[PDB]
This record gives structure tokens, C-alpha cells and sequence, in this order.
RNA sequence: CACCAUGUUCAA
RNA sequence: GCGCGGAUAGCUCAGUCGGUAGAGCAGGGGAUUGAAAAUCCCCGUGUCCUUGGUUCGAUUCCGAGUCCGCGCACCA
RNA sequence: GAAAUUGGACGAUGUCCAGCCACUAGAGGAAGCAAAAGUCGUAACAAGGUUGCUGUAGGUGAACCUGCAGCAGGAUCAUU
RNA sequence: AACGAGAAAUCCACAGCCUGUGGGUUCAGGGGGGAGUACUGUCGCAAGGCUGAAACUUAAAGGAAUUGACGGAAUGGCACCA
RNA sequence: AUCCACUGCAGCGAAGGCGUUCUGCAAGUGCACGUCCGUCGAUCAAGAAUGAGAGUUCGGGGAGCAAAGAUGAUCAGACACCG
RNA sequence: AGCUUGACUGUGGUGUAUCGGACCACAGUGGCCUUGACGGGUAACGGAGAAUCAGGGUUCGAUUCCGGAGAGGGAGCCUGAGAGACGGCUACCACUACCAAGGUGGGCAGCAGGCACGCAAAUUGCCCCAUGCAAAGACAGUCUGUGAGGCAGCGACGAACAGUAGCAACCCCGUCGGCCUUGCCGAUGGGGCUUGGAAUGGACGCUAUCCAAAGACAGCCGUGAGUAUCAACCGGAGGGCAAGUCUGGUGCCAGCAGCUGCGGUAAUUCCAGCUCCGAGGGCGUAUACUAACAUUGCUGCUGUUAAAACACUUGUAGUCUGCCUAC
């Protein structure tokens, strides 16, 4: 009865489940991504419909309200140390030029998968989940991870894995026995 | 029509039904894997004219 | 047309509350009679006991004969006619087996071909009449 | 300006 | 309580009084229709209460006798 | 200092009465609605074969008919 | 007879100034039926007026306009299949 | 009983409605104006007064017309149109 | 549409912890009401809040926090600082349990659990380890209690994150680019089949860890997957609405179908088979409410003919009301 820890949805089913642009639009970017549903795009697109919101209500102000100085910091900020804004386009417009690939690239599969570490984006998902993977020193084993600029050049194989300094897995384990 | 629906005919077509049993089931893709079937089968399997060749075009029968 | 000035607030509220009685919707959900008249007192799905089976001619242009069964509501004893749907069925039902309706798609109100039958049947003797269908279970006994 | 009623069901 | 009527295919029913059988409804098959509906053909189907003498066979003769309706009637 | 005594209050509860509300049985009467192919007419839609309709009154198997007054939403935007 | 308005018919000293929506105020409507019915209240000699639902039923009713068809409507042509 | 023709893209009345002539009675709108008052106004649940025709009530009247009714036709019917 | 007769005020008392018609005695005739009194209804406990929400708003809120009320229905009390207490008493009512028939009892809307009622809701678990509370009480020697509370079990209510496979060789396929008249060759690239080297999670194990004690989680340099049988589904495929003029059966029958419609012997819609589409560890169905809905309109509807201007004036409450008064 009395358990105050709270739940929330972090994504919105789309009106009009059948249209063809949109239908169209998700697989392909599901393919180009490596996703297995569809929430996995739209949990993606409420983030991303949550900070352009924000962007919005805060250039509806001036610059120097409070409200601009704290919450657009904050944006920016954010949008920055996750890879979505460079140096230069660090501004509450070009945070409204967002797109759903400027997440899905931040994403951990598809920056295992650029770094080289997988052939495809589907070997990357697959390496993510059987725990091979480490960004920074802990492993990392959830493809959706949202990896900072920072944890971004420190991403690496796992000295438990076999792919690395681990010792063998199942399969080669036996076959050397 | 000799005669026509009544209580007596419940389950007239289901029972005549000759059942044809299924096939051998090689078993489905889910999720990721079945995204990536979709994905190939639609965006880069693609003859560039009309565009987008429906999925479910079926061989030519008696109607044509 | 209505009244401005910025002394009309009762004017206004009094009429939109006296005039919000004409629409049907707000009407029957306002209306105390529902709950009282209708068989589902406020309610789903109910049970009920088989009395007899019906065949229910469908509406023109259809020439069908739906398959119902008349059920008495074990809650407050009163008799509506739910159908049977899907193929056969009706042979998944006899006399006194106690059955759960529940209305069609439309919130009172009958659909497509059935002429006032706006109860339908999902399980039969405690197990789902698409499951009997399907043949997913079998009837007890 | 005698009187001149009718056309089964769905389908088109 | 005294006394009167008839049961004939699955149902409604006219039956040569004392020579042994029939219609609609009811299902099927066909004709018609684009499919029906109405229609027309073809095919089903009966110890006629339970019985006694049984005219030749008792369905039709009489009497007992289920089932269901009805009139007659006591006075001062 | 107990039981017992007298008695004011609070007041359960029983019975009666009144009002009100809710649910419900009912012979019979009368409506409404629904359901391919039942009957009788043809009232309306054309000037629908008596133009149509409104209010009211009477009559009638049923639609309806007739009177009075009105209307055109008429079949007339029109003749010293 | 313009602009404007309107679904259009049409309106035009308005049915204009209306999504570029606010001068003021009253009454009424919320799909079609059931139904202007039932019950109750009130007025009346009565007929009845005013007031006024619900259960239930249904996917259209409806409005303007168009093209054809029809007319025991009009006008004008015509045919020995009159 | 009713006021033809005149009688109309005429008038009047809040609407219903109002048509022969003379006449009694009170009234309204509009117009004219360096008349008066000085915001006294607009719309209005409740309330009130008028309200065609039909209908009812009490007392008369009754020509014409006319529900009901009678009645002759028409009709398959025709207590309908028509007389 | 009228309501009220302790009803409304006053004076003097009573009572209370205290003000007070709270009660009483005596005086008066007040008090509320179309700005809706009084009455009736409860899809009425109230609020914080919840769901939507451009804006304005609509609907809900038994339920964890606060307030109120209750403890089977009433009522009366004692004790106490505090109760009109109910895991206190007393009585009556309604049910009810034990009996040796004289007597004694009862109160789960506390926690488990059972019967009913229903469309509809869990274990007769362990423990005070944490959070607190209480007490004559820090802890230990020497067990304070705690169905508050915690932890477990059941739990597709409802949420969040992952898996149900990945890489490459063989054989049949397409686009590009060459040679070349088209055809042939290579390169990413995609489908189905065989073969490889790997990878990993479920599941089991550990007294390692966790735990009040266990169980699970996390960890494992512990085993160990090929039809990776350790085998995804729920709805659909005319339109709205993504997806078959496929094949067999049916023949206005069975049935489908929210609506339109489909079915009458060539069914894109039924029953199935194959294929395909959609969401996906979920999907469908029913019901309620929200949005859609400017189809309740304050923003912001409509009223000649679609629904809807009162027959017409008057007229009270209500609403709205002309111009003007300091460099």
C-alpha cells in the first residue's frame, strides 16, 4: 500500500497506427538502427519531444529571464555532454533541429558499432547484451545506453570476456577440454 | 433454398470444412530479427516506375 | 445570443447547466435510470443461466438466422437474449448452463444484422467461447 | 374536367 | 350424480353403415429463378381406441370401455 | 459503606398512527417498436387523378372524409 | 442591383458588417423515432391548454441544388409499328 | 346576413384583424418647432391585457351556407369527391 | 416556491472547560427565500491529487498524506489529561456460540483465513533486521512488546530494461561498374539450403555473497544451446486502415461484419491452407470516462427552408445602459 516509489511511461502511441509515411519511416530507421519494436523509436522521440517543448516554451522568453538563464543552461548542457550539440551549434534553436537519429546514433549499440567493435549493428546488439562491452570500467549491457561524449572514448571490451583478456567461453572452453 | 437457416444447421460449414492440417512449422522471427527481415525485404531489396511493390502480390488465378 | 457583460456568470452558468440536459450522452450518464432499467446494472459482463435457444432472423438485405440464447441474470433475475458468435458454439451450449455476456461493440445497442439483441456470449461453463472454438479447451463434463 | 386501383424479397 | 358426441399417415378432417382406404399441413426430388418467395409436378406415409359375436374381412353392427366437450333437470 | 427506596434527565426498544420514497404481483385495457416474400384498400409524392398542408370539430374498416378559418411550403411573383 | 453573406435557394433599410469570431438583451435547439406520449402539477364547464420525460428502438431522418425518368401538367413538332 | 365594382407591390392596428353613408366617444403614429422634463432608457423568468377560426355556456335569431345526418348518382366498394 | 415555531432577538439564570437557545423562565415577533430558501437525489466522505489538456476547459479522486465518521444497529456510561472507547463496560434490538439446562457468552470495516455476494480482488507465512511508537524501559550480563512496520508467497492491475540469436564460407538472386554488342566478369547487397569457428543468456550449482533466518538478485576463473525442440503470439488482409483480384469447401445456408457492407455455385470479407500486414511478451474483447467535439460553444455553436424566434404587446426580479468636470 504505502510504496511511494514512483513509475512513469516513457513513450506515446501514435495516432493513426497504419499511416504509410510513418510506418515506412520507423522501419526504416528500426533497420538502420538495429531496433527490435517500435518503442524503442517512439520512447526515443518523447525525450526528444520533451526537450524540443522546453526549447520552445524557454525562446518564447527573453535572454537573461531566469527561467532562460537555468532551464536553457540545463538544455544545452545536456544536449552537449550527450552528443547531440557540438561547440558551435550550442543554442535553443539548433536544439530544435533535433531529429530522432541525433539520439539513435548516441545510442550504445550504434557507437559500439562505428567504433569498429562489430561487423553489423545487430553484432553490436548482440555483443551489448552478452555483457562483452564496457564504457568506461563497468560493463554496460543495455544497447539503449545514452553514452556522454565524455564515456565515449572510453568504451572497450571486457577483461571477463573472451573477446579481449577473458578467459573462453563456453564453446572453445570445451573444445579445448 | 429448399429450406432456409434454422436452429438444426449451427456449425454447417465447420463441420464440412474437409481440414486441412498445417504445414511443418520452420519457426517465426521476433523482434530485432524480424525488424531486420522487414527492413531488407523492403528498403534495400528495391527496384527503384513504380515504387514500393506491395508486399502480398499473389500469382495469377481464375479471376485473372 | 447570449449575454455579455461581466455581470452574467449565473446567467451563463445556469443556462449552459439546464441546456447540457439535451445532450443524450451526458443525459443517460446523468439520468439515474440506466443503473436501474437496463439488465447490466452498470456493469460489463454478467452471468446468467440458459433458458432456451433462439433463432433470430437478420435484418433486410441479410437472410441469416443468428444464434442466441435466452439467459436469466443470476444478479437481479432478469431475461435478455445474448449471442452465440463464431461458427457452431451453439453446440457448446444446452439448457441451464451458466454463461457470461457482455454487450456488443456499440454501448447498448445492437450491431450489424441482430435486431435488438445487444448481449453477446464469451464463456460458457467457465471457460472462453473462442477457446471452445479454437478448440484452445474443452468443456467441463 | 364520367370512371383509370395495383405491381412479393435481395440484387443492378 | 342419470344420460349424449368422436378417436381416420407426424397433426386438422369427409369417409361404401355390415367389400379393407383418402386431402391440406409435414419433409425430399425435379421444373422455374441470378438466387429465392408464391406456383406446378413427382415421391413419403396408416393394426382407424381395448376388444367380443365376428356378414366375407369389423374402419363402418351393438354393448361394455380411456381421453376431451355438453345439454335434461324439484319442490311451496 | 452494599442491596433496597423515591425521583429528574438521557434514551435504547416494542406497538400504534401519519406522511414520503424505492422495489414489486395483477385479470383485463390500451400503446410503441422490431422481424425477406400474409390480408384490405390507395391516403401521400405529378394538378398523384378531389392541390397540399395548419388549427379545431364531427364522421368513418383502415388509410382518411367533411365543415370553418388560415397558409403556399402552389399548380399564380402577371391584366379597368 | 454592387460589395458582402450563404450549403444553396436566396438576402439586400439584411439572412451584410463572423475563425479578421465580443454593442445590449430575451427566448428556443442538440441525429431520427418513441413523443409533445405517459405520470404529476396547474388553469378550464368540457373539449383541452400550459408543463413534460423515460424504457425501448434505429443509421440515417433531413436541407438546398443538379442530371435523367415520370406525370390522368403546359406549349410546340411528329408517326398508317397512331 | 354581407357591404360588389372602386380595391391597389394602397393605408391603419402590438398582433389577431379592419372596407356602404351621417353621426357620438375616447385614442395612436408621423410631421412641424429656440416648447417642457432631464436619463426618467433597452430586453425581459414570474405576472397582466388583447388573441382568426373551431369549440363550450346562458338568452335570442335563423335568410344564405353548412360538420353530423338524410339522400340520388359515380364505383368493384364509395355512409368520398359530384347533386 | 414558499420554509421555520426554540423558530429569530432580548433580559435574568442554568449548564459547560469555555461562548452560545446549548437548556430554562419571562418578554417580543421575528429569521431565510427566484442572488433558489425548504425539500428531494447520491453513477456524495472532503481535500492534497489523477487522466487528458494549444488556449479555455472536461471527467474522476473507495484507495497510501491531511481532515471527518464509524466499529453489527441504536443509546447510556465509568476510568482517565484525553473516549460518549467498542481487541472497555451496561442495556435493548438483529443474528449467533457453549451447556451437565441451572447458567455462560459474542462482535475481524486489525492481520492471515472461510462462507456468501457477485464481472470482480492474494498466504490461516517469517520477523522485529530497518522505520517508528509505547512503557517503570540505552546496550550487554538476562529474548520488552509491536499482524504498526518490514521481508517473503500469490499477483500479464499497472510501469522500466533485456533475450528469443550473431559472424563467415557453399549453392541458387538482384543493383552497380567494367569487357563487349546484348551477353559475360567483378563489387558491395539481399532471400532460402548445407558447413564452420566462436558467443551468450535462461535453467541448475555455490552454504561465496545476500538475509533477523531463508529465497531470489548481483558474482562466478562452476557445468553447459543447433530443427540453438531451450520452437511468439494476439489480431487482422474490400474501404476507413498496413497487408492477397492466391488454392480448396460452403452456396443469402453456415457464418462474418464497431459502420459501410460480404455470403444466392468463379466470396479480394465466411470455414480453412499458404502467404502477407500491424503491435509485440504481449494482443483482442466488454464496460465506464476523456479526446476527437467549435456535436454544450466564456473563449466559441445554431435558430428563413436542416433541430430551434414565445401569437402579440406589456411587465417585475435579472442583465445592459448617451456626452462632460486637473497646464
Amino acid at each position: 500500500v504505502r510504496k511511494y516509489r514512483n513509475f512513469s511511461k516513457v513513450y506515446s502511441t501514435p495516432r493513426r497506427p497504419f499511416d504509410k509515411e510513418r510506418l515506412d519511416k520507423e522501419l526504416k530507421l528500426c533497420g538502420e538502427y538495429g531496433l527490435r519494436c517500435k518503442k524503442e523509436v517512439w520512447r526515443v522521440g518523447a525525450v526528444l519531444t520533451k526537450m524540443r517543448s522546453a526549447a520552445r516554451q524557454l525562446l518564447t522568453l527573453e535572454e537573461g529571464h531566469l527561467r532562460r538563464q537555468i532551464e536553457g543552461a540545463a538544455l544545452l548542457r545536456r544536449c552537449q555532454k550527450y552528443g547531440l550539440l557540438d561547440e558551435s551549434k550550442l543554442k535553443l534553436d539548433y536544439v530544435l533541429s533535433l531529429t530522432v537519429p541525433d539520439f539513435l546514433e548516441r545510442r550504445l549499440q550504434t557507437i559500439v558499432f562505428k567504433l569498429g567493435l562489430a561487423k553489423s549493428i545487430h553484432h553490436a546488439r548482440v555483443l551489448i547484451a552478452q555483457r562483452h562491452i564496457r564504457v568506461g570500467k563497468q560493463i554496460c549491457t543495455s544497447p539503449s545506453f545514452l553514452v556522454r561524449m565524455d564515456s565515449e572514448k572510453h568504451i572497450d571490451f571486457a577483461p571477463q570476456s573472451p573477446l579481449g583478456g577473458g578467459p573462453p567461453g563456453r564453446v572453445k572452453r570445451k573444445k579445448l577440454a | 433454398g429448399k429450406v432456409h437457416g434454422s436452429l438444426a444447421r449451427a456449425g454447417k460449414v465447420k463441420g464440412q470444412t474437409p481440414k486441412v492440417p498445417k504445414q511443418e512449422k520452420k519457426k517465426e522471427a521476433v523482434g530485432r530479427a524480424k525488424k531486420r527481415l522487414l527492413y531488407n525485404k523492403r528498403f534495400i531489396s528495391a527496384p527503384v516506375g513504380g515504387k514500393r511493390a506491395q508486399p502480398n502480390k499473389q500469382p495469377a488465378g481464375k479471376l485473372g | 445570443g447570449k449575454p455579455h457583460g461581466i455581470r452574467t456568470a449565473r446567467k451563463l452558468r445556469s443556462h449552459r447547466r439546464e441546456q447540457r440536459w439535451a445532450d443524450k450522452d451526458y443525459n443517460k450518464r446523468n439520468l439515474g435510470t440506466t443503473l436501474k432499467c437496463s439488465p447490466f446494472g452498470g456493469t460489463s459482463h454478467v452471468k446468467g443461466i440458459v433458458l432456451e435457444k433462439v433463432g433470430v432472423e437478420a435484418k433486410q438485405p441479410n437472410s441469416a438466422i443468428r444464434k442466441c440464447v435466452r439467459v436469466q441474470l443470476i444478479k437481479n433475475g432478469k431475461k435478455i437474449c445474448a449471442f452465440v458468435p463464431k461458427d457452431g458454439c451453439l453446440n457448446f451450449i444446452e439448457e441451464n448452463d451458466e454463461v457470461l455476456v457482455s454487450g456488443f461493440g456499440r454501448s447498448g445497442h445492437a450491431v450489424g444484422d441482430l435486431p435488438g439483441i445487444r448481449f453477446k456470449v464469451v464463456k460458457v461453463s467457465g471457460v472462453g467461447l473462442m477457446a471452445l472454438f479454437r478448440e484452445k479447451k474443452e468443456k467441463p463434463r
